[PDB]
């Protein structure tokens, strides 16, 4: 296919890229690396999720207020199940909140001119917004075996943790999806944002 | 000196020691060079700091004390009141005492910066420039005001900064020991001498 | 008439699978939703369906600008029937599969037409919604 290159082949399912419905071929290189960068897109957004569903589930919170206008206080928000904590987040700071993730994106598709939908492509590559990923340099100790082991492992670890992300979300909500018996935290599987 | 060169000047048994890899970091995208003079400072300045911080909280913690007042105008003094803890006495004193003196080691820092060659750029990490062309202000310098330390001709020096380096890095760990034990019963198996509240310490106000 | 049937197909198979996953989705917390779409579209606010239709209204004009007419649209040569240049991800770049994708394109056009036909006609004849008109029958 197009994705043999691709650094993406795993060890639980061989060695073969495991397509078997063929998308990588149904397109153009710009569109398979458009596919890259969308899967470490949900990969990096799935285990960010993964922590804060945790985090929610855990009930730790920040020490203090969301707004000193408004009473709602991060113990008060605890108290609600994971997506209804974003639901009892303020409007005004969800907005901020989306201002700047839609400001890291609009400066991660225009800063990094070579594009990934481009010559040069360089897919999942984000590094290049000066002082964004790794900021305190904890990869540079690392060669380029280990470079490429530390990414198979964050594309493994993302797939999975979009798997499980789902799978939480969804497991209360439609009972008997997961086999296990332990009782999820109830409330929605989807959130509108605003 | 390189790094493995300095970390096995300082440690020869330990070596170049960097789980995580600062040293090769490059922070705020100014190159690994200058990152690496900036953190080369930082560990000199945290080990002058903790050695300052543990000799007088030696002092301070006995008994001694100064005779010249603090709070003037014939007011009765809050930090020199029995066997007060340190940080205690920190809080017992004005406001105004404590903003001075950290405003006054704000003053020693921007000197620090400005003065001289930067460390990040190309300067030697720790030496602390001299105090001059400041107008109508002429002070001894900061590192021998005295000048008695003429004569080590770069042989001694740089052993003598291994040597700060280390005990540096003790002083840190005893100096959190004393806040550690004080503040967590139990943290060292000696210490439980110290007593069983501080304050929050990382509050200066 | 492909410019017209690929407009249409397109429409309608966004159509089915909407009217089909309505009656088991709601968009949440939206008022006046109904599992039928009949019934759903005489009860949401008309105000929302004047908007769909103003967005609707806003693409086919900015895309059709100046170009709405038999002769008017095909006047350039270059312009294909139905090739609007909507394809952000670039599929069309690949000149292998673009036969493949163009005749699935028409194929489950045609049959997402006949699918909401059919959807639409069988919800009036039942007056239930469409999977549950289905589930009634075995
Ligand atoms: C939406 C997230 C997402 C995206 C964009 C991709 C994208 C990719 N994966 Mg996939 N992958 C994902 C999630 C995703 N994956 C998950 C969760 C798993 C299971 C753990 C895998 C497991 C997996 C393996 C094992 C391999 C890939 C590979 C690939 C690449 C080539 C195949 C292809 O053309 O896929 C294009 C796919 C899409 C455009 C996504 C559309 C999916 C449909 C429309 C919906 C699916 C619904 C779902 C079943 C519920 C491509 C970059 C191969 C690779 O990297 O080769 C180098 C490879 O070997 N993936
Ligand atoms: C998908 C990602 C995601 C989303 C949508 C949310 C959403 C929310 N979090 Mg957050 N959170 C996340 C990841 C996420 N979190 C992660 C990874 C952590 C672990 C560090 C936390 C830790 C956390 C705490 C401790 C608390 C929240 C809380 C909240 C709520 C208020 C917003 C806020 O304070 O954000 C805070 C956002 C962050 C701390 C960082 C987000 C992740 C970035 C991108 C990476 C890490 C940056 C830095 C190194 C740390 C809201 C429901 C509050 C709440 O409701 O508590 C019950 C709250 O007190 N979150
Ligand atoms: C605040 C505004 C904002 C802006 C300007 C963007 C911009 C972008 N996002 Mg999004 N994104 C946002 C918020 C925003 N995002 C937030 C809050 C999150 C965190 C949950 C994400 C998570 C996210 C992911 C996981 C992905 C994008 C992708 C995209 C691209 C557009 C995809 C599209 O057209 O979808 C239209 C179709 C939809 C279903 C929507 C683009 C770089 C995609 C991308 O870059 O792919 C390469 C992608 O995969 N975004
Ligand atoms: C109040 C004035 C003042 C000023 C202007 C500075 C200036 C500086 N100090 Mg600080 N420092 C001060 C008081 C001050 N200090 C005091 C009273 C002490 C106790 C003795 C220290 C002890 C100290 C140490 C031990 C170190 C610094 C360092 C720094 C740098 C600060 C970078 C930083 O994190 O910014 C603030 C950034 C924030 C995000 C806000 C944090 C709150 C810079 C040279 C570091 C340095 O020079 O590294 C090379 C360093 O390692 N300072
Ligand atoms: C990581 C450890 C740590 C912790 C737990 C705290 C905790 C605190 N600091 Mg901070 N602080 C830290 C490191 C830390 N600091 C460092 C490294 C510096 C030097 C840059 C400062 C410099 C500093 C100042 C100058 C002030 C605080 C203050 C505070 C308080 C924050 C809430 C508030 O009232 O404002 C709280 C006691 C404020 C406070 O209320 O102090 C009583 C305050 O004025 N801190
Ligand atoms: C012909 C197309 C069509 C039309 C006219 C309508 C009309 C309606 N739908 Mg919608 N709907 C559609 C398709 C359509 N739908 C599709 C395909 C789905 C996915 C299964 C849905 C799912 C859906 C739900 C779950 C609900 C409605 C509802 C409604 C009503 C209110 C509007 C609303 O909330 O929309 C919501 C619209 C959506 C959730 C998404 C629409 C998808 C669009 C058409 C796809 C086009 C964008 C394209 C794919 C992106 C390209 C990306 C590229 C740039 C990379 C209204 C009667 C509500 C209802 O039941 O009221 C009675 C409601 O709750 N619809
Ligand atoms: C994708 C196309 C499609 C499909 C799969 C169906 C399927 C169905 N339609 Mg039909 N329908 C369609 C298009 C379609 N329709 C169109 C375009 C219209 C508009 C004119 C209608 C109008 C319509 C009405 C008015 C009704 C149906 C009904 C039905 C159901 C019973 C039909 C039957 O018993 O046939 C039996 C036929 C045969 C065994 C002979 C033909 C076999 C050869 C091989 C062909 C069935 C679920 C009925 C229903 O809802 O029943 C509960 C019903 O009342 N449909
Ligand atoms: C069978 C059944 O029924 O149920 C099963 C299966 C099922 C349903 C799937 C379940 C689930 C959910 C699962 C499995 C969820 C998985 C979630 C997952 C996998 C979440 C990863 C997050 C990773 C993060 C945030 C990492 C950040 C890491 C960062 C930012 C780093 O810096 C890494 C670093 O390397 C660098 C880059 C450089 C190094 O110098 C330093 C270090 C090392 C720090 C169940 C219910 O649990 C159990
Ligand atoms: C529990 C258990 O089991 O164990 C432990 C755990 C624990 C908590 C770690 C413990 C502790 C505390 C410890 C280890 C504390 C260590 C503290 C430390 C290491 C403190 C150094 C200060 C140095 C100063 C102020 C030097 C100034 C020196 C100055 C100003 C100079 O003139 C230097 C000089 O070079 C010049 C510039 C010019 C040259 O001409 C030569 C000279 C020399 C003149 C205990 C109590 O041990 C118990
Ligand atoms: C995502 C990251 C983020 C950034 C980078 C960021 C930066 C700044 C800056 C600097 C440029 C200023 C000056 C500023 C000021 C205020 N922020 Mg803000 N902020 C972020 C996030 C949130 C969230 C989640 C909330 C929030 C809020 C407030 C309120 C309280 C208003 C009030 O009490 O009504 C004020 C005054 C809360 C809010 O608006 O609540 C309705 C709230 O929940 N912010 N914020
Ligand atoms: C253009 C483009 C893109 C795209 C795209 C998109 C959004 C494509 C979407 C395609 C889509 C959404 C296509 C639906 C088809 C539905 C069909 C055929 C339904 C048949 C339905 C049938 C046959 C149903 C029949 C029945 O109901 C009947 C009639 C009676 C009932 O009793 C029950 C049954 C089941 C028997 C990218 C990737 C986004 C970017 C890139 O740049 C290029």
């Amino acid at each position: 296919s197009a994705a043999d290159g691709m650094e993406g082949i795993s060890h639980e399912t061989g060695m073969k890229t495991w397509d078997p419905l063929g998308l990588a071929d149904l397109g153009s290189p710009a569109t398979l690396a458009f596919f890259r960068h969308a899967e470490l897109k949900h990969c990096r957004v799935a285990m960010a999720a993964f922590v804060g569903w945790l985090v929610a589930v855990s009930g730790v919170h920040f020490p203090g207020l969301c707004s000193f206008s408004e009473g709602v206080s991060f113990e008060d928000i605890s108290k609600l199940t994971p997506l209804e904590q974003w639901a009892a987040v303020p409007a005004l700071g969800k907005a901020q909140i989306l201002l700047a993730i839609g400001i890291i994106e609009h400066n991660s598709e225009w800063k990094i001119k070579p594009h990934y939908m481009a010559a040069g492509g360089k897919p999942g590559d984000l590094k290049g917004l000066k002082s964004f990923w790794d900021p305190a340099g904890l990869t540079s100790k690392m060669s380029a075996a280990k470079l490429e082991r530390q990414r198979l492992s964050e594309l493994k670890n993302g797939r999975a943790a979009m798997i499980g992300i789902i799978s939480v979300l969804i497991a209360h909500n439609v009972p008997g999806s997961i086999p296990l018996p332990i009782n999820f935290p109830a409330g929605p599987s989807l959130i509108l944002p605003f | 000196l390189t790094k493995e060169k300095l970390a096995e000047k300082l440690n020869p048994a330990i070596g170049y020691y960097d789980p995580l890899g600062l040293a090769t970091a490059d922070f705020w995208s100014q190159g690994n060079d200058a990152t690496w003079g900036f953190l080369r400072h930082s560990e000199i300045k945290h080990g002058r700091v903790a050695m300052a911080a543990f000799v007088g909280f030696c002092v301070q913690s006995n008994g001694i004390h100064f005779p010249f007042d603090f709070q003037g105008g014939g007011v009765s003094q809050a930090q020199y009141a029995a066997g007060l803890s340190p940080p205690e006495q920190w809080d017992a004193l004005p406001f105004a005492a404590k903003a001075q003196i950290i405003l006054f080691i704000g003053f020693l820092e921007w000197w620090s910066e400005f003065g001289g060659q930067h460390y990040m750029r190309g300067g030697q990490p720790g030496k602390y420039p001299e105090f001059k062309n400041i107008p109508l202000h002429k002070m001894p310098n900061l590192f021998d005001p005295l000048g008695l330390s003429k004569g080590l001709s770069a042989e001694q020096r740089e052993t003598k900064l291994c040597a700060e380096i280390n005990n540096g890095r003790l002083a840190m760990l005893g100096v959190f020991g004393f806040y550690c034990a004080e503040k967590i019963p139990g943290s060292v198996p000696l210490l439980s001498f110290i007593k069983p509240y501080a304050g929050e310490i990382m509050g200066p106000f | 008439a492909r410019e017209a049937e690929l407009k249409h197909g397109r429409i309608c198979m966004l159509a089915a699978p909407g009217y089909f996953f309505q009656e088991f989705f709601q968009l949440p917390g939206f008022p006046g939703y109904s599992p039928n779409g009949i019934e759903a579209v005489s009860s949401v606010s008309p105000e929302a369906l004047a908007q769909i239709v103003i967005f609707m209204s806003v693409i086919e004009y900015n895309s059709n600008l100046n170009k709405w007419t038999m002769d008017t649209m095909f006047a350039d040569p270059k312009r294909e029937p139905g090739n609007l240049g909507f394809d952000p991800l670039k599929f069309g770049e690949n000149k292998n599969t673009r036969a493949r994708l163009e005749m699935a394109e028409l194929k489950n056009g045609r049959l997402a037409m006949l699918a909401f036909s059919g959807m639409v006609h069988q919800t009036f004849v039942t007056g239930k919604p469409v999977w549950a008109s289905l589930q009634d029958i075995f």
